[PDB]
């Protein structure tokens, strides 16, 4: 490919940066974003893109979190920890009392093994954690970008994501390897349920945590 | 090479006392022989020895001189090793001694052998045993001697074996000594068996008395054999040979011979009565009696039983037959217990041997044995079970043995049913039918079918199904199935030919044969896909042509016709005919078949056809034509002039091939051609000196000219900026020339010498090939330069070589990361040709060219080391400038590269090499200490990135240097130094904490570890095991505070363990592995201690690596099951880390068990194995899995479960179709639990359970299973509804129905009744699809079931009731009503898609004979409903309009133009807008364009403007679709009326600008594909129009687009552009520009052909005057005027354009009228020449190496400007600028 070179040639810590930029020019992610959250940034390339495209104004605030350590950037605050753990979730949400983030990105992935079912399982777990963080932070009508692994069965993930967002789109930028099954779910228009706090919730939350339909079940014949 | 004969010193006087100066006696001949060195004339004198003895047959008493002569001969013979052919020479010579001299030679050679037998040195035993071995084979001198010394030789063998065993048990610890001792044991045992088998003394009893010394020695030998068999620390070869020997001795030594089969039987059954065996047997074979022998012992004993007993002729009788059956029983018992891999291989061999013995017995057996050995017996059933279980074993030997067993089973059955009436036996027919049920990816199917074909004949298999040959050919596009398919097909047609030449005896049979085997082959060759063509040509076609060469005449006549009919049409079958003909002709010529005819035929090939093939678009056709020209059967056949011209034509264009395989094939064929030239030139020279043909001197001159011109072409191909493939090909072919014509240098005549054609400049270019960015090119250039003669300083003066050395020194310290590679190659070149400066002699203190290269290496290494020491000190001072100015890794890389070329084992200046190695190690450690803290931690006009590059590159270089130095065989390397190196590798690779120094240190450590294994010093070869133990006990008490990191899949510990385990000898002993796996499996097991998590984590991290390493491979199988258990049991652990590690390990285990994926997507059944194979290989998983499954099932109802992994395993097991016996482990019990797992509250688990249930249900049982599954669903009036349960049941029935439909589709006719029952059952519970069901997911799945049922019913023709129910479902749906509540209810989009699919199906059903209409589906507010409807409409339109297929649009879609026209303006969803535009493009513009005026209020012109606006703004697939639509509209406007050409002018200009825009990057590949397709469709209008509509600038812009896409980096665009060029050359007014009209050509020649056509048109339009300035602007390359490309060279375009411009101007004499127009070109060209001279002036010396990129771009610009000057000067005859630039440059 060519973007592995361009990552080293330019001031990008990894090739993955070019995946974010190519998702702007096709979805206009950085319309009016002022504060954004970056999940699972290994070297910080996505954090770098966000800082250069939002923090260039000066007031842009960016929070990056990963399982590993990162080289610090001007205008980005780094957190090391497992976003699956509740403590990391709490300290992340600690940064967003009052003003909520306009954009939440998640680039995480497990150690991709090659057979795709286990990758979907692990990615589903990571996406559930990321979605929890999002719903707990970003402002309604906001944006949530998340890496997914498009395998044979992707309807469930789309169904779950559609509940929380007005628009859900699946995109594969030019920088993504054509042999790889990775893709990106871009979620436009955060539209949380009316009775949802971080009626409708009793049906949605069980279905989003897992494909749990044990809310339409009944002990008497259904009304007509 | 031979070994010089030697003699005993004290024998000299003994042979001198009988020698004579005259030399009459044999003694003088011995003197002459011994005092020699050549082992050739000695052999001659050895022959003449016999006549000397023969000439004295009168004395009557042996002469004492002859006595001493023969004694010395015997002594020499006994002192000769078996590796010396002279030993066999004098053996053969003394075999022919005269009969008079035999007794004295007997006695005296006996004495010599006897005194030889009394040796007592332990390590001299092997020589004595070898001597005894030699005295047995065809050597009558020694046979009588050993026959006279049985007692002594037996005593020697016994004592030697005992002593070797003692020494081996005493030398424990050193494995080289142990290996030698085992080999000595093995030769001793084999010699003993030889003696017992091959001595005419053991016959009769004659020695069985207890007092005989022979008997006692034999008993002692038997005891030793038993003791060594029962032993287990020896090589398995020794034990197996011991078992053979035991059986042989028992057979020999047992007096009541008829009781031998019974006794042995008992020994095998462990049921021998200690009170009935003879006393000697109990004394010697106590282990065999009284029980307690290993399983290996019984295995090897039954092996020996089969091998060493007489099974033929029925000597052993009924007891022999009983022994055969008992051995079979014992072998089958052992099969289930043996689990060691090597023991499994041994068991396979023994089972095959059992089948052989059964064959031999069965040829004269009793009728009772016939019943027990026929094909329906239990024994043969078990054997077939073994074969079916084992044909796909990973070990190759296993599979080969299974093939042998299967063939022998069939032979056994044939022998048992010899009383046969009609040929097809029921057993064979049943076996064939069962085999034909397997899929075509099962590799054992092919071999088993081949054996069956040879058993029953292929006519019956063809009668069963006569499409089998086609079915086999269809899989031939998949490599790794090609060999099996080819072999099966070859067996099939050989048998068929033998069958047709049977009773029907005429000549017409061949016709039938042809139509069975050749016609499908021709169809594949002409019309198959590319991979299928290549594989059929490479593997299958040669077999068919070789078997029946007379079929070639048949094929050619068929193909030639199809060629000629092509010229009639000016079809695919007529298009692929040329390639097939070339393939057939190449195969025929290379095999010498009837086509061997002096320029390949008189008329099969013409000049036009060969030129078309050589340049064809398909790589295969080019390769086959080149092979037809290049390779011939006769290796010295003359190369004709025609072939030379064709080869030059080929070389001109085929040097830039992109496929590495294609390029390699081209280079190999050219090398074959050069070999033919070399070998026939010798024949020509011989005829010339021997004072129709053409006077061979003429042919020699032609050869010289041809080779010189080929070299000219190859060296032209090395222009600046040339591609990687062209440099690769040029250097490869040049090296091949240098190698091939370097043969006759010991000879007298050579037709060509590459060295003569090497100028100074060609040498400069070859050295400059060292600057290429690809290492392959560097290597090829280096090899070629080394192959040349008189090159070192002949081509170079001292000053310029000193400049080269300075350049290499400067490149070794540059910040660019890859300059050090160039510096290393330059330095190696200077070293290996003694071209170093003289000052470098000042570094060392003082022909064998090895010595001088070693001295040069030493000097350069010392210089590099001095520089490195200084730089490392300054880096210690401050690392910033070290990373900025002098990174230290370049010198380390150069040092390692210099050392790599030496033979480190054979140095000669150790006094000089010791201190240098010490200093080297010290500096390595210093540098590593300097740069490592930066690499574990973060950063400490110099960016941090380049600091990190310096640091990790230094790490890598130091690791590689240490790995190199480890190969000095520690001497120059002391043991302390090796220990320190190992400690260095351990400190890294376990404390790195970062990705760096994990894979960095691994390679060096692997090198060191392999060396440590091979080392003979004992203190060193114990290091790996000690290190392994140290790290294991480090792992147990991990203490998470340690430096070890969990991320990056582990703290490099897997790499450490892998490297240590790599030391183990390949397949040798593998004892470290057993310890490591025991400890790791124990650690990974469940732990009560909470703190014990970390030892459990690392284990699963290590185990994962161990289960994917290729070296451990088949040695790791006996642990898979255990590891599997761990992973599964680790999936339920509360801790997250344990579960994640379990997941990764389980992935590795799945890959190890089921294999690598065979195809990209489908994975139909390519990675599944039957239950029988899986549970035979891992029998301890059947209970476990079953138990575990039950557990999670019981958790579902009573509520991170491990259901996922269990189901994922279970989905990859299916039932064997050819299950001759019922499933022994009976996967059936799994079904009830799998179903219950479908009630999980987790969506993924329900889906996985549905998927996994499919393999566990028989196809004929799917209807009943579906009915009983549906019956569990709640009726509408029920009171208990659980949504998860309903969803799981629905998923199960959906997947079951889908599996059912994909079979029994056209195969059966009875499934109509079952489908009726299924649809009745579904109709019984349709209520779940209507609106009473509150959740949409369940509705969606039920509607999917209904839709699948509709698809089944449509192709299978009650149905009326089903259809009206479906209509009722659709009518009441929200698709019509709409969704009332505005809440995002789960499953809504999936529900809408299911409804839309069902609704569209209903609409099609109604039309073909209505709840909703296409019109009102397209108006729905939901974008996905519209998208699905548009997709259905689009596929209909495409299938009806574009891919006509003699079809039209269905009557329901006739007048939709207005609707889509309105939708296009209304739509806002891009994904639907693209489909709308595609549909519009699919319809005829003449039917919807007139309606544009009122439908959307747009005239056609402004509609066109609208489409172009869209195409100009968007940047996705819609861009390409809009461009296609705009082009179609323009084409319509132009083709309707002649008045449009004036009212579309501005639109035409805008369209041209749009095409130019879409040709560029930052757009998808589809945009460029669309541009090419558009241009192809409108060539006769915008490209080759006799009267252009556009202006000249626009026409040339379109042509420039064509030419620039034809050099695209991506293959599809290039192929499409070549199709455009073919259309351009095939037009009516351009059929004469080239000679390749109506031919599809490769892109390389497509560029030249396109330029030719364009120039011809420019002349034809008579608009040359304003055309030339534009083309010259192209030549100058207005882009620059001051990521690498793998295909496009600028100078290729420049060269072709310039050449065609010259040809045009010469044939035209155009002579520009007005100089002022070209004055601007002269101005700009002179300015460029001035700037280029200025730039070349200010460029440092040796800039070819120091400034490669700038130098290369300057050279390309210079070539452009020189071409333009050449053209301008030709036109003006300003050459003053030409002369000034030539003087400035040259
Ligand atoms: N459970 C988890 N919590 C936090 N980060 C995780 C995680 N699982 C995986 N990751 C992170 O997922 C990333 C995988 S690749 C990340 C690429 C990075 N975003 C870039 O810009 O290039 C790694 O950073 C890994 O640490
Ligand atoms: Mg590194
Ligand atoms: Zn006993």
């Amino acid at each position: 490919d060519v973007y592995y070179r361009l990552a080293k040639e330019n001031g990008w810590r990894a090739r993955s940066a070019f995946k974010l930029l190519q998702l702007d020019k096709e979805f206009q992610l950085f319309q009016g974003v002022t504060r954004a959250v970056d999940l699972c940034a290994a070297p910080g390339s996505w954090s770098q893109v966000l800082s250069q495209k939002i923090g260039g104004q000066g007031s842009g605030h960016v929070v990056a979190v990963d399982l590993q350590a990162m080289a610090p950037l001007p205008g980005v605050v780094q957190i090391q920890g497992d976003i699956t753990q509740l403590s990391t979730a709490k300290e992340i949400i600690q940064h967003f009392k009052g003003c909520p983030a306009d954009l939440v990105v998640c680039d995480g992935a497990p150690d991709v093994t090659g057979l795709h079912d286990v990758d979907e399982y692990m990615q589903a777990q990571l996406l559930l954690a990321a979605l929890n963080i999002a719903t707990h932070v970003l402002k309604p009508g906001g944006c949530f970008v998340a890496k997914i692994f498009r395998g044979r069965d992707v309807t469930l993930l789309y169904s779950q994501l559609q509940v929380f967002f007005s628009s859900v789109l699946c995109a594969k930028p030019r920088s993504s390897r054509n042999s790889s099954i990775e893709a990106f779910a871009v979620c436009q228009g955060y539209d949380p349920p009316e009775g949802f706090i971080p009626g409708p919730t009793r049906i949605i939350v069980p279905f989003v945590t897992c494909g749990d339909l044990s809310s339409y079940d009944s002990d008497r014949s259904y009304p007509l | 090479q031979v070994a010089a004969l030697t003699i005993c010193h004290q024998d000299l006087e003994t042979l001198k006392s009988f020698a004579d100066v005259e030399g009459k006696n044999l003694a003088s001949l011995l003197l002459h022989c011994v005092q020699l060195t050549d082992g050739v004339s000695q052999i001659h004198y050895i022959k003449q020895i016999v006549p000397l003895l023969e000439k004295a047959d009168k004395n009557g008493m042996c002469d004492p001189t002859i006595q001493s002569c023969l004694d010395i001969l015997a002594g020499i013979y006994l002192s000769l090793s078996l590796k010396n052919p002279l030993k066999k020479v004098l053996a053969s010579s003394l075999n022919s001694l005269p009969d008079f001299f035999l007794p004295e030679a007997m006695h005296r050679f006996t004495s010599r052998l006897q005194e030889e037998l009394n040796t007592t040195d332990l390590y001299s035993y092997r020589k004595v045993t070898d001597n005894i071995s030699s005295c047995m084979e065809n050597f009558n001198l020694g046979r009588a001697s050993v026959n006279n010394l049985l007692k002594n030789v037996l005593h020697f063998l016994q004592k030697s074996l005992i002593e070797i065993l003692e020494e081996n048990r005493k030398c424990a610890g050193n494995h080289i000594i142990q290996t030698q001792l085992m080999n000595d044991l093995l030769v001793g045992i084999r010699v003993s068996m030889m003696l017992v088998q091959k001595v005419q003394d053991f016959q009769g009893n004659l020695w069985k008395t207890s007092d005989s010394p022979i008997w006692q020695n034999m008993c002692g030998l038997l005891s030793i054999f038993t003791k060594v068999l029962s032993d287990d620390d020896l090589l398995q070869t020794v034990q197996s040979t011991s078992g053979l020997a035991i059986i042989l001795f028992i057979k020999t030594m047992f007096h009541p011979s008829e009781k031998i089969p019974h006794l042995i039987s008992s020994v095998l059954l462990r049921s021998v009565d200690c009170t009935s065996v003879p006393e000697w047997f109990m004394s010697s074979c106590r282990s065999l009696c009284c029980g307690d022998i290993s399983q290996s012992a019984v295995l090897f004993l039954c092996q020996g039983t089969l091998a060493m007993l007489d099974w033929q002729n029925g000597s052993m009788g009924r007891s022999g037959e009983a022994l055969l059956l008992d051995t079979a029983h014992v072998l089958f018992t052992l099969s289930s217990q043996i689990k060691e891999p090597t023991l499994e291989m041994f068991l396979s061999r023994i089972l095959a041997s059992w089948t052989n013995s059964a064959i031999q017995v069965l040829e004269s057996s009793s009728p009772s044995l016939t019943d027990s050995l026929n094909g329906n017996s239990s024994i043969v059933g078990r054997l077939l079970e073994y074969v079916y279980t084992h044909w796909e074993h990973p070990l190759d030997a296993l599979r080969h043995q299974t093939k042998i067993m299967f063939k022998n089973l069939l032979q056994m059955h044939r022998l048992t049913v010899e009383g046969a009436d009609f040929v097809p036996d029921p057993f064979f027919v049943e076996l064939t039918e069962s085999l034909l049920r397997l899929e075509w990816h099962i590799k054992g199917k092919y071999t088993c079918l081949g054996c069956l074909v040879e058993c029953i004949g292929v006519e019956h298999i063809l009668a069963i199904d006569k499409t089998i040959p086609s079915q086999i050919l269809e899989v031939m596009g998949d490599q790794s199935l090609v060999p099996y398919a080819s072999d099966l097909l070859e067996t099939m047609f050989r048998n068929h030919k033998s069958h047709l030449k049977s009773q029907t005896a005429e000549s017409s049979w061949i016709d039938q044969w042809h139509e069975t085997w050749v016609s499908p082959l021709l169809f594949i060759l002409c019309e198959g896909n590319l991979d299928q063509k290549s594989y059929v040509i490479d593997y299958y076609l040669p077999k068919l042509l070789s078997y029946s060469p007379e079929s070639l005449q048949y094929m050619v006549k068929i193909l030639q016709t199809s060629i000629d009919a092509k010229t009639g049409q000016e079809s695919c079958n007529s298009r692929g005919a040329l390639g097939a003909l070339m393939a057939c002709l190449r195969i025929a010529r290379a095999h010498g078949h009837l086509q061997s005819a002096t320029d390949t035929w008189e008329n099969l090939v013409s000049d036009a056809r060969i030129k078309q093939g050589l340049i064809h678009q398909h790589c295969q056709v080019r390769i086959d034509t080149l092979g037809l020209l290049c390779e011939s059967n006769r290796s010295t056949e003359i190369v004709s002039m025609e072939e030379m011209q064709w080869i030059q034509f080929f070389i001109t264009y085929n040097l830039n091939s992109q496929s590495p395989g294609v390029r390699q094939q081209i280079c190999s064929l050219l090398k074959k051609l050069f070999c033919r030239i070399q070998e026939s030139s010798q024949v020509l020279y011989k005829l010339e000196q021997s004072k129709t043909k053409q006077h061979p001197s003429v042919s020699l001159q032609q050869y010289k000219n041809f080779m010189s011109s080929i070299c000219n072409s190859l060296f032209e191909a090395l222009f600046p900026g040339s591609s990687y493939s062209t440099r690769f090909s040029a250097l490869t072919i040049l090296g091949s020339i240098a190698e091939v014509f370097h043969v006759p240098e010991g000879r007298i005549y050579t037709v060509y010498q590459l060295s003569h054609d090497i100028d100074v400049g060609r040498f400069q270019t070859l050295m400059e090939c060292f600057t290429s960015t690809f290492e392959d090119v560097k290597i090829l250039a280096f090899d070629l330069l080394m192959k040349l003669s008189k090159t070192a300083v002949h081509f170079q003066d001292s000053g310029k070589l000193q400049g080269l050395f300075q350049a290499a020194l400067e490149l070794s310290t540059s910040t660019k990361p890859y300059d050090c590679v160039t510096a290393s190659y330059l330095l190696n070149f200077l070293i290996w040709q003694d071209a170093l400066p003289s000052s470098l002699s000042a570094y060392l203190t003082q022909d064998r060219p090895a010595a001088v290269v070693e001295r040069n290496t030493l000097m350069v290494i010392k210089c590099l080391m001095e520089n490195l020491e200084e730089e490392v000190s300054q880096a210690e001072n401050s690392l910033l400038q070290a990373a900025a100015a002098f990174p230290m890794y370049g010198r380390v890389h150069c040092i390692t590269g210099a050392l790599q070329k030496l033979s480190l084992n054979s140095l000669q200046l150790v006094s000089e090499w010791r201190p240098v190695v010490e200093k080297l190690l010290l500096m390595s450690y210093r540098l590593s200490t300097v740069v490592s803290p930066v690499i574990q931690s973060s950063s400490p006009d110099v960016t941090a990135q380049m600091v990190l590059v310096c640091c990790w590159r230094s790490m890598k270089e130091v690791a590689l240097l240490l790995g190199m130095l480890c190969q000095l065989l520690p001497g120059l390397l002391t043991v302390e130094q090796v220990k320190e190196i190992g400690d260095y590798f351990k400190q890294h690779l376990l404390q790195s904490r970062h990705r760096g120094a994990f894979e960095l240190a691994y390679t060096g450590f692997v090198k060191l570890t392999e060396v440590l294994n091979r080392c003979p010093n004992v203190s060193l070869q114990k290091l790996p095991e000690q290190w392994l133990w140290s790290v294991l006990e480090e792992i147990k008490c991990s203490d998470p505070s340690s430096k070890l990191c969990a991320t990056r899949r582990s703290a490099g510990i897997p790499f450490y363990i892998q490297a240590l385990l790599a030391s183990e000898p390949k397949k040798g002993r593998m004892d470290l592995l057993k310890i490591t796996m025991k400890e790791l499996i124990s650690l990974a097991g469940p732990t009560d201690d909470i703190q014990s998590t970390v030892p459990q984590v690392h284990a699963l991290n290590i185990l994962r690596a161990l289960f994917r390493d290729t070296r451990l491979g088949e040695n790791i199988i006996p642990y898979v099951a255990d590891g599997a258990k761990a992973a599964i049991l680790g999936f339920t652990s509360p801790v997250w880390a344990v579960r994640n590690s379990s997941t990764l390990l389980f992935s590795a285990l799945i890959t190890r068990i089921f294999g690598v994926k065979r195809a990209k997507d489908e994975h139909s059944k390519t990675n599944r194995m039957t239950g029988r194979e899986f549970f035979s290989r891992f029998p301890e998983l059947y209970p476990f899995l079953l138990k575990q499954l039950e557990t999670v099932a019981n958790t579902v109802d009573s509520d991170h479960p491990s259901m996922f992994l269990l189901l994922l395993v279970l989905e990859r097991l299916y039932a064997s179709p050819m299950d001759g016996t019922s499933s022994a482990l009976s996967m059936g019990p799994f079904v009830p639990f799998i179903m219950r797992c479908g009630h999980s509250p987790v969506y993924h688990s329900r889906e996985m359970a549905a998927r996994a249930l499919v393999p566990f249900v028989m196809i004929d049982h799917i209807p009943n299973t579906i009915r009983t599954l549906l019956s569990t669903l709640p009726s509408c009036t029920d009171q208990c509804f659980r949504q998860n349960h309903i969803h799981g049941t629905l998923l199960q029935v959906f997947h079951l129905l889908q599996a059912y439909s994909d079979s029994k589709h056209g195969t059966n006719s009875d499934f109509q009744h079952e489908l009726t029952d299924i649809t009745v059952c579904t109709k019984a519970k349709l209520w779940l699809a209507k609106r009473q069901n509150p959740c949409l997911v369940t509705r969606a799945v039920y509607i999917d079931i209904l839709f699948l049922l509709t698809c089944c019913l449509n192709r299978s023709a009650e149905s009326l009731g089903f259809w009206e129910e479906v209509r009722g479902i659709i009518s009441g749906s929200e698709l019509i009503t709409g969704f009332p509540w505005a809440f995002k209810v789960p499953g809504l989009p999936q529900y809408l898609q299911s409804l839309t699919r069902l609704a569209i199906a209903a609409v099609w059903a109604a039309a073909a004979k209505v709840p909703i209409s296409f019109s009102q589906l397209l108006e729905s507010a939901f974008p996905e409903v519209r998208s699905l409807t548009l997709e259905a409409l689009l596929e209909k339109f495409l299938a009806a309009a574009s891919g006509l297929g003699e079809k039209g649009v269905p009557p329901l879609l006739c007048n939709m133009g207005e609707k889509f026209l309105l939708l296009a303006m209304k739509e806002n969803h891009p994904e639907c807008f693209c489909k709308i535009l595609k549909i519009l493009h699919c319809m005829d513009p003449g039917e919807w364009l007139p309606q544009t005026e009122h439908c959307v209020h747009l005239t056609p012109k402004e509609f066109l403007i609208w489409t172009m606006d869209i195409a100009s703004n968007e940047r996705s697939e819609i861009q390409s679709v809009a461009l296609r639509l705009a082009s179609k509209v323009i084409s319509h406007h132009m083709q309707t009326c002649v008045e449009n050409r004036e009212l579309i002018a501005a639109e035409l200009k805008q369209w041209v600008q749009l095409v130019i825009l879409s040709c560029e990057d930052h757009l998808p590949t589809e945009s460029r594909l669309a541009v090419v397709e558009v241009l192809t469709s409108t060539t006769p209008l915008f490209l080759t129009n006799p009267h252009p509509i556009l202006e000249l600038q626009d026409t040339l812009a379109l042509w420039k687009c064509v030419l620039t896409l034809l050099q695209s980096e991506e293959q599809a665009v290039r192929d499409a552009a070549t199709e455009t060029v073919t259309t351009a050359m095939s037009q009516e007014n351009t059929c004469q520009s080239t000679e390749f009209a109506f031919c599809q050509v490769d892109a390389s020649i497509a560029l030249a052909l396109a330029l030719a056509v364009l120039c011809d048109l420019l002349q034809q339009w008579d608009q040359l005057a304003p055309g030339l300035p534009i083309l010259l602007g192209w030549l100058l390359g207005e882009s620059d005027d001051l990521e690498v490309n793998f295909w496009a060279e600028t100078l290729i375009f420049v060269k072709y354009l310039c050449k065609h411009l010259f040809c045009l101007l010469s044939k035209s004499g155009w002579r520009p009228p007005s100089p002022e127009m070209l004055c601007h070109l002269q101005r700009m060209v002179s300015e460029q020449c001035h700037l280029l001279s200025q730039f070349f002036r200010e460029l440092p010396p040796a800039a070819e190496f120091v400034k490669t990129v700038e130098f290369t771009r300057l050279r390309i610009q210079e070539e452009r400007t020189l071409a333009c000057l050449r053209l301008l000067a030709f036109l003006e005859g300003v050459l003053s600028v030409w002369d000034s630039y030539a003087e400035s440059r040259q």
